[PDB]
């Protein structure tokens, strides 16, 4: 192609990409689970409902 | 993974791969003194690879497709203008010398990286240590001013000391009048317009500072034209010398790590090639620099990081 | 006389010149260790009881 | 202000009691703005590396905003707990010291002698 | 929209901001009192804990 | 602090001699402090010229403080306006011109008039009000 | 106000990703719809300020200025692509971004509710203006211009910040509604005098007052045209607006310390006007005229009379429009001649009849020809000052006189004469600039028809 | 507040004054530093021996422990200033002033 | 230096700082200080130039003097109180001596001439380390003992730091020197706010740490040490200078950038403590810092400067050092103002 040598990131690293999405979905579903736990626990703390 | 501190911590050394056959050589001599020929002969006789003499567009060869970029974009200087009109106010000559210095600097950088990474030896046509012969020979011929010479020396001291001298260097001794006859028979009209005093001055500057100071840094092999004709004898000479002179032996793996760090970062190597000194042939103006940098950006493969330019045929940029 | 002479001299240029003049006397130290530590020494008892920071 | 409050246990983000407070909403404008900082950090990261700042490395930018929002949630919960503690210590100290918090015998402007300044 | 829009909105805004204002004043006064006297939940300063003290009979009787 | 307190004990205007002496002592103290720092950071060449430098600095500062004190007391007594901030303002130009007259410069003492007199007015205003430059932690 | 804030913020991605040719068109048109949306904000309740939310509110003083800024934003866009044609697309996009950030900060400033937030955005307008003045400037002392402008603004800004935080600790809140409804009389304490000085001098620096007005003849004269008009038209109004907000808690002290500054403006407006007469550059003349008009606004503010406030607001609006138009005309002539001395190119009335007109009513509005909003705004202040003190009139009476002189003088010495023979680059009037002066002029007479809108909160 | 404490404190004061004043050499300043350390050791030892703070007698030992470490590091610094300078004087150590 | 040796030395510096910030015994805090000092010198000597030796010396003897002084204070406190706990000083002399004993470590008082010197002599990376990590420990000790400070001494220290730092920064073209003077000014700000509310000190320290990190790693990625070399970066790489000027505006504290939030909050605190002259004084004299910030910004991005022809090859080659956490650092360096009340998390 253009570059005579292989590029530093030309073909993307399937590994690092895979961990990137894997951690991001982890952070999102942990965030959601935490929010639900906090809202229910706050509801049962002061006996609101 | 490219070599870094983590590789040394892991255990990636370079004394292990480096052997006796791992040699870095430069074949130096006068103009068309058969240095390229003899360099190739010692290359494939000793089994070592060959990087040709660095020129204007050797760096253009290093990055991307390797085609020689536009002269204006790649240092706005030409060897043909040097040969035809030597003395002019535009100062193409010192621009030529500085760009050739930096190109040979990066050539030596890549050469050092090669035999410090894979262990295969490297052969070259001239180098930094033979680069000064030209500039001094020109300056003695009423060619450039001494401010350009002092900028050259200041750049040499701060961009050559971090590197270490070659293993062996071969000199092909060809008399200057024979060189004049050779350029007569060559045919290229530009090399006709040469001062024979300039050729004699190249020869003088070679065997007055280059070879002497070389002899205290590595092993020198002075060969006459006929002596260097029979390449087998010169390769068997370079085989049997001692390979025990210079800073190459007293070179621990930690200084190996240092020199690999230096060579692997090209921007570091030529960082001091652009020191602010404001020389009449070196200061590209603000407007000229802006336009020329924009032109370099519109050139394919030079807008984004190498391996990300979509215009050139890259792919997977959105998950790269 | 007023705008470009007296108005410049009355506020902007005077302050700029003051800062220019005395930043020089602040930042022109000879860098010697002896005088630096001598100044540290003098500050010691100046803060100790000369200003009576202790009491 | 609160580093010396009795009952504090060191080196832990939320001291258990904070769950009795309403957790910050996921829609919270402070939270989404901290997510915006995640997007911005991606833009500089691509720009700092000579990349197509908008389209390059969608995963890298996506990681940036996700990371900022998570630490954003916990910081907001920590932020609200301290302000709640500030109000709790305030009013409790107010009630515990009635003499130092006098009440005012309320009267109207018809009896306040507010001087008038003629605007001439 | 009608004038009652702005009227009730200004009622709510004015009440909320007045509450904020005198709450800030109470905050300043409470902070002053608690820093001056220390008889409060915050502004407490570290002091040596008594459980470190050892009460076992030592060599010297009248320690 | 007691050396400064000497000025505080003497009411402004009255006892002009004692106030002048106290202000002269304030000036002299600042003078030897500045000269000590000067010969510390900036190296002198010998003992006698070092005395010349510190004497010049303490002379300038002592003159400044003295004339400030004299102008303040005589202005507060002559006009019977002790609370007058402008009482210190004459100490400014007195502090200004002579300081320039200590450096043999015109613009130096000309600008020193306004600068030093204005700062003198504000510090005096510190007496008039309950200002505290170094306020103890209250809240 | 987020019906105007959110579209202004979202205007940034449009320019920042638009193609190499669509940035100007898109920014101009969408800024025009933004101005159209802000035209609604002229809807004002009788006496209650429109409180959209806790942090955002508007009344009959903030709304006209906000409409002025929003309507102005297309005008820099139309005036800039002449001197910005030969630039990289990214650099042009950032210039546009600086302009949008400036307008956004001005909107949050005018609609701010707490005095601290007002201060934050008010000063925060410095940064985009600094970039515009410094990087894209063409003259020499642009680098000096930025330093002078920033330092003059800040030297007043920081004491204002200290005074505002002290007020927050003492009074309880910096909210305008609270500090007005819960306003308390101010005692004649000298600490209170310094508090008044801190609360006043920042705005008076940006007013500017005479003496400390050197940042304009060294800033507006040097900035690119877009920066020049956004400076003179609105950024000058920042100090007046802030003073109108802050004099609520600055009485009855003001009058006793109103004496120095008032006359400082009253006398100053003469000298600046005289400085206008013996000028050499068009832009400097317009800058000094702006200083004089803003000094008249200063006098209006410190009278603290209802009539004075209404005339003040009218003068701010009219002066913004007139100064923007005059700067645009000066840029047109300068670009056509690539110089700024008002002697190099004279007698261009014949060559450019529409420019000759545009200059004619630009001068007329600058000269305050009745019944233009400039004249009524001036006259209301004159009547208020006369009620406060009679002698003012002669000084006032001097001003427009000298003003009228220079108000016509440049027109005599730039178009009403004989053309210069050696110059030939004056081409046919590109309809861009003519249209631009149209969008400058027609709203001026339209507001002249119904000045009850720009009359301020006292009406 | 007893007497021997006065002598040790006064000795530390003169050693602090001596450290904060250089004349020619680098070794002399280091010696003055270790003299400061000596005064500190003697003072602390006196204090803890007098108060029968038995668990605290290790404190002068740790003082000396870090004392020797700092002295070693300082004299290695002097080794390098001698290697790049031939001598050890401080007035010629001026290359960083500009 | 062998990379493992460098890693161990960095870990020892961090462990000394941690020992300072976690120990209650005075001797242990001094031991952390000693470990920090001991492990810091080789980090400076990493590049091994005579500048490095000069700077490492000047660093050493100042820190050694400060630490010995700190022992004199600890021993006096023990003599007059009998306690090693870090609560408060029971002898006024001991504390009015440790105040400058802990000051030369920060480098704010007239005990500041060492800072520009060491900063200029040593390399840029070790300069980042010295100006960022080497200030948490003494500031932590000051925060712990803030209850019993003589306010006059500490405020005078802060004022002198601010004034001399801002003035000295006006007269240097080397980036290391003006960053050292900027660090002195920020030391003055935090130390001024220290006696009243240490939470604001922590907030200002965090903002300064992140923002100086961003500034220094931008400098490293630009490979610039003098003003002309930094100005030359526009031709090779313009985004670095573009971020440079924004980060410099944050250095000066111009809002709505992040750098205002400390300068703002500090002013809000001491005016609550009836201190009015001091906040105004600092607010006005921060303009000296701002002046050379704008001078640096002018000749870095706002005006493109004469470049060098050999940069045609420099544009040809990209960077290799990643400069981790830089894009995040810029973001917390410029836009965190709307999340200002989050400072309550520190409290
Ligand atoms: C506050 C909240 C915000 C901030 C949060 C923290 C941010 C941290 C930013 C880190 C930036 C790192 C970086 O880019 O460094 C470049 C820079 C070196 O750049 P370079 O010259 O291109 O590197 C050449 C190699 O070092 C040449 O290496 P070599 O061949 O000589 O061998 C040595 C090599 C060995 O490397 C390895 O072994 C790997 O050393 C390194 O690689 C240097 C880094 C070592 C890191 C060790 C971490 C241990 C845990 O390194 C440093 O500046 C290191 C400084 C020490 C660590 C960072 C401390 C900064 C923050 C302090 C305050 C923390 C918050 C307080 C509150
Ligand atoms: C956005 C702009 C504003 C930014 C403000 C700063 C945000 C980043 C810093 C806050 C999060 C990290 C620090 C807090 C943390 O995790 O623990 C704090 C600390 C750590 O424990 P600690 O309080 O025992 O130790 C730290 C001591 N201080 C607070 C004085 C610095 O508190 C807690 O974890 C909770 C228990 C103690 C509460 C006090
Ligand atoms: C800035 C400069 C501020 C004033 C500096 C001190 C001047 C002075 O002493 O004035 C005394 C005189 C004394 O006047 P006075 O004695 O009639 O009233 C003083 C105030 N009471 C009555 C409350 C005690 O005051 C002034 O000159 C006030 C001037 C205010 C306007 C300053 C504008 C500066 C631009
Ligand atoms: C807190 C700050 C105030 C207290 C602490 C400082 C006290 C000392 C104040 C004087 C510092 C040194 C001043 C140097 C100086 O004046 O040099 C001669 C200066 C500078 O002279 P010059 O060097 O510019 O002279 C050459 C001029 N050019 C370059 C144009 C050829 O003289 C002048 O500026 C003219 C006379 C003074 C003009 C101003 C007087 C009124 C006061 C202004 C400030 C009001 C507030
Ligand atoms: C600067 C010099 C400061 C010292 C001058 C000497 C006078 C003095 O005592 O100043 C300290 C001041 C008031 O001290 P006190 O004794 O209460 O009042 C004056 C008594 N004759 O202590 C105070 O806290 C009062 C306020 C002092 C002045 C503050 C403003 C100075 C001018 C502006 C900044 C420059
Ligand atoms: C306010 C922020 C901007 C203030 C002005 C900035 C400096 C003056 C503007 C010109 C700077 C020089 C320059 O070249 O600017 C353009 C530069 C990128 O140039 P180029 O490589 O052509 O971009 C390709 C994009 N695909 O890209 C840039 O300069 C980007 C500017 C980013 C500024 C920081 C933004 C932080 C977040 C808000
Ligand atoms: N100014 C300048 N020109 C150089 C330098 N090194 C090489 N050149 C030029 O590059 C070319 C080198 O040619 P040579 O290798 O000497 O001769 P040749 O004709 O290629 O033949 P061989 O020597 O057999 O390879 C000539 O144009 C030189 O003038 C240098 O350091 N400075």
């Amino acid at each position: 192609k253009f570059y005579i040598r292989e590029p530093p990131h030309g073909s993307p690293d399937w590994l690092k990409v895979g961990l990137t999405l894997g951690t991001s979905v982890f952070l999102w579903i942990y965030l959601i689970k935490q929010h639900k736990e906090d809202v229910l626990e706050y509801k049962r703390r002061n006996g609101l409902e | 993974l490219q070599y870094g501190p983590l590789a040394f911590v892991l255990g990636e050394r370079t004394t292990r791969k480096l052997t006796e056959t791992s040699k870095v050589i430069t074949v130096d001599g006068n103009i068309c003194s058969g240095k390229g020929r003899l360099a190739r002969e010692i290359a494939e006789k000793l089994g070592l690879r060959h990087f040709p003499e660095a020129g204007i567009h050797y760096a253009d060869s290093t990055t991307g497709d390797g085609k020689p970029l536009d002269v204006q974009l790649s240092g706005n200087c030409s060897l043909e203008k040097f040969y035809d009109d030597p003395k002019s106010n535009d100062g193409n000559s010192y621009r030529l010398q500085s760009w050739l210095y930096a190109s040979r600097l990066l050539q030596y950088a890549d050469a050092l990286e090669h035999l410090l990474s894979t262990g295969q030896g490297v052969v070259l046509e001239r180098s930094i240590y033979s680069d000064f012969v030209f500039l001094e020979a020109m300056y003695r011929q009423g060619f450039i001013r001494k401010q350009c010479v002092e900028h050259y020396n200041e750049v040499k001291k701060v961009t050559a000391c971090e590197y270490l001298p070659p293993h062996v260097v071969v000199y092909v001794d060809v008399p200057v009048p024979e060189i004049q006859s050779r350029i007569q028979k060559k045919g290229n009209p530009h090399e006709m317009k040469i001062t024979a005093a300039y050729l004699q001055d190249i020869e003088n500057a070679y065997k007055k500072t280059f070879l002497p100071e070389m002899s205290e840094k590595c092993e020198v092999l002075q060969y006459s034209a006929r002596e260097a004709e029979d390449a087998e004898k010169v390769v068997e000479d370079i085989e049997y010398l001692k390979c025990d002179k210079g800073p190459w032996p007293d070179q621990d793996d930690r200084t190996f790590h240092r020199l690999r760090m230096l060579v692997q970062n090209k921007l570091e190597v030529l960082n001091y090639t652009t020191i602010p000194v404001y020389l009449p042939e070196i200061t590209i103006g603000a407007h000229q620099s802006d336009r020329v940098f924009q032109k370099f950006t519109e050139l394919p493969g030079r807008k984004y990081s190498p391996g990300y330019n979509e215009d050139v045929g890259d792919k997977w940029i959105w998950l790269k | 006389l007023l705008d470009l002479i007296w108005l410049e001299t009355i506020l902007p240029k005077t302050t700029s010149f003051i800062q220019m003049k005395m930043s020089i006397m602040v930042s022109n130290q000879k860098g010697l260790i002896k005088l630096y530590f001598l100044s540290f020494l003098i500050t010691i008892m100046i803060s100790m009881t000369l200003f009576n920071y202790h009491e | 202000m609160m580093s010396g409050r009795p009952g504090r246990v060191p080196l832990q983000f939320l001291p258990n009691e904070a769950r009795s407070l309403p957790p910050p909403k996921l829609t919270d404008p402070r939270l989404v703005y901290m997510g915006f900082l995640g997007y911005c950090s991606g833009l500089i990261d691509n720009a700092i590396r000579r990349r197509p700042v908008v389209s390059a490395g969608l995963h890298r930018q996506l990681l940036y905003v996700t990371s900022f929002v998570f630490f954003g949630y916990y910081l907001l919960k920590r932020q609200d707990y301290m302000y709640a503690l500030r109000d709790h210590d305030m009013f409790a100290y107010v009630k515990s010291h009635p003499e130092d918090f006098p009440e005012k015998d309320k009267k109207t402007y018809g009896e306040i002698l507010e001087e008038f300044h003629p605007v001439r | 929209d009608g004038p009652e829009k702005n009227y009730e909105k200004t009622m709510a805004i004015l009440q909320i901001e007045a509450e904020k204002a005198e709450l800030r004043l109470k905050e300043l006064e409470v902070r002053r009192l608690m820093r001056a006297r220390g008889d409060g939940p915050w502004y407490q300063y570290p002091t040596i804990d008594k459980a470190l003290i050892d009460h076992s009979p030592k060599t010297t009787p009248d320690n | 602090k007691t050396l400064l307190h000497k000025y505080s004990d003497i009411p402004e205007g009255t006892e002009c001699h004692r106030k002048a002496y106290a202000s002269t002592s304030i000036g002299g103290a600042t003078g030897l402090i500045v000269s000590a720092y000067s010969i510390a950071l900036k190296p002198p060449a010998s003992f006698l010229e070092g005395v010349a430098r510190t004497g010049r600095y303490t002379f300038t500062s002592a003159a400044i403080g003295a004339i400030f004190g004299l102008t303040s007391c005589i202005s507060a007594q002559v006009r019977e306006k002790p609370d007058d901030p402008l009482n210190y303002f004459i100490g400014g130009c007195a502090g200004g011109l002579t300081l320039g007259a200590r450096t043999r410069s015109y613009g130096i003492g000309a600008a020193a008039c306004a600068y030093m007199g204005l700062t003198a007015a504000l510090v005096k205003m510190g007496q008039l009000e309950g200002w505290q430059v170094f306020a103890e932690p209250k809240v | 106000m987020l019906k105007i804030i959110i579209p202004t913020t979202m205007l940034l991605p449009m320019t920042w990703m638009s193609k190499h040719n669509m940035i100007w068109i898109n920014a101009t048109v969408h800024s025009l719809l933004i101005s159209l949306i802000s035209l609604s904000l002229l809807n004002q309740l009788g006496e209650n300020s429109l409180n959209f939310s806790l942090t955002f509110f508007s009344d009959s003083l903030s709304a006209p200025l906000l409409v002025l800024t929003t309507w102005l934003l297309p005008l820099m866009l139309m005036a800039s692509q002449s001197h910005l044609s030969k630039e990289t697309t990214t650099r042009k996009k950032l210039y546009i971004t600086m302009l949008i950030l400036l307008q956004l900060f001005l909107i949050m400033t005018f609609t701010a509710t707490e005095l601290i937030l007002f201060y934050i955005l008010f000063e925060a307008t410095l940064v985009p203006t600094l970039i515009i003045i410094t990087r894209w400037g063409n003259q020499t002392e642009r680098l000096n211009a930025g330093l002078y402008f920033l330092f003059y603004t800040l030297a007043g800004s920081l004491p204002l910040l200290v005074a505002l935080v002290y007020i927050q600790n003492t009074t309880g809140s910096l909210n305008f509604l609270i500090i007005h409804y819960w306003s308390h009389p101010l005692s004649n304490s000298w600490s209170n005098i310094f508090m008044w000085l801190a609360c006043i001098m920042a705005f008076m620096v940006k007013m500017p007052l005479y003496g400390l007005h050197l940042w304009l003849p060294k800033a507006h004269v040097e900035a690119p045209i877009a920066g020049s008009m956004v400076l003179a038209a609105v950024l000058l109004k920042l100090g007046g607006y802030g003073m109108m907000r802050i004099t609520t808690i600055l009485n009855p002290l003001t009058n006793y310390m109103a004496y120095p500054f008032l006359m400082l403006s009253m006398w100053g407006m003469i000298m600046t006007s005289s400085i206008c007469l013996r000028q050499t550059d068009l832009k400097s003349l317009i800058a000094y005229s702006s200083v004089s008009h803003m000094a008249l606004v200063i006098v209006a503010i410190m009278i603290q009379t209802p009539w004075s406030f209404m005339g003040a607001t009218a003068l701010m609006i009219a002066h913004g429009l007139t100064s923007s138009m005059l700067f645009c005309l000066a840029n047109t002539n300068y670009e056509r001649v690539h110089s700024r001395t008002m002697i190099l190119a004279r007698g261009l009335q014949t060559l450019l009849p529409l420019m000759a007109t545009w200059w004619l009513m630009a001068s007329l509005t600058n000269l305050a020809l009745p019944p233009s909003i400039n004249l009524i705004g001036e006259l209301f202040i004159i009547t208020a000052s006369f009620s406060w003190s009679n002698i003012t009139i002669i000084l006032m009476g001097m001003n427009m006189m000298i003003t009228a002189l220079y108000s016509l003088y440049m027109l005599i010495t730039t178009q009403r004469g004989k053309y210069t023979h050696h110059i030939n680059n004056i081409k046919a009037s590109f309809t861009r600039e003519n249209a631009l002066m149209a969008l400058h002029i027609l709203p001026l007479l339209l507001l002249t028809l119904n000045p009850k809108m720009i009359l301020g909160p006292l009406y | 507040m007893p007497l021997v404490y006065m002598n040790i404190i006064m000795a530390f004061a003169i050693a602090l004054a001596g450290l904060l004043m250089y004349r020619s050499h680098l070794m002399s300043s280091l010696l003055c530093l270790e003299g400061m350390m000596l005064s500190l050791f003697i003072m602390s030892t006196l204090i803890i021996l007098n108060t029968h703070f038995t668990l605290a007698n290790m404190m002068p030992i740790i003082l000396l422990v870090f004392a020797a470490c700092e002295a070693a590091l300082g004299l290695s610094l002097l080794v390098m200033v001698s290697n790049t300078y031939g001598t050890d004087y401080v007035q010629n150590l001026n290359l960083l002033q500009c | 230096m062998n990379p493992i040796i460098y890693t161990t030395l960095i870990m020892t510096v961090m462990s000394g700082t941690m020992l300072v910030m976690i120990s209650s015994h005075w001797l242990l805090i001094w031991i952390g200080f000693e470990m920090n000092l001991l492990a810091m010198i080789p980090v400076l000597m990493k590049n091994f130039n005579p500048r490095a030796t000069e700077a490492a010396t000047k660093y050493f003897l100042t820190q050694a003097t400060a630490s010995m002084m700190l022992m004199m204070a600890i021993i006096i406190n023990l003599l007059y109180s009998g306690q090693w706990t870090i609560t408060k000083m029971f002898n006024p002399v001991a504390m009015t001596m440790m105040t400058m004993a802990l000051a030369m470590k920060l480098g704010l008082s007239p005990f500041h001439f060492w800072v520009p010197e060491v900063t200029q002599g040593i390399s840029l990376q070790a300069g980042l380390l010295l100006l960022t990590w080497q200030k948490l420990a003494p500031l932590s000790v000051l925060c712990q003992i803030s209850q019993s400070i003589n306010p006059n001494l500490m405020l005078t220290m802060a004022m002198l730091s601010i004034l001399i730092g801002g003035w000295g920064g006006l007269n240097q073209t080397q980036l290391r020197k003006i960053m050292a003077y900027s660090s002195i000014a920020h030391m003055g700000w935090m130390t001024a706010v220290l006696p009243y509310n240490t939470t604001m000190t922590i907030l200002n320290l965090l903002i300064y740490i992140t923002m100086t990190l961003a500034m220094f790693m931008l400098l490293i990625h630009s490979s610039a040490t003098t003003t002309l070399s930094l100005s030359h970066t526009w031709n090779k790489m313009p985004v670095i200078t573009s971020l440079m000027m924004v980060t410099l505006l944050s250095m000066g504290g111009l809002p709505p950038l992040s750098g205002f939030m400390p300068k703002w909050m500090i002013i809000q605190e001491m005016t609550k403590n009836e201190s009015i002259i001091m906040p105004t004084l600092m607010a006005m004299t921060a303009l000296l810092n701002l002046y050379f910030y704008m001078r640096l910004a002018y000749s870095s991005s706002l005006t493109m400067f004469p470049s060098t022809n050999n940069m045609k090859m420099k544009w040809q080659f990209e960077h290799t050092k990643q400069m981790k956490l830089l894009p995040t650092m810029i973001v917390l360096s410029t836009l965190v103002l709307p999340m200002t009340p989050a400072l309550s998390s520190l409290n």
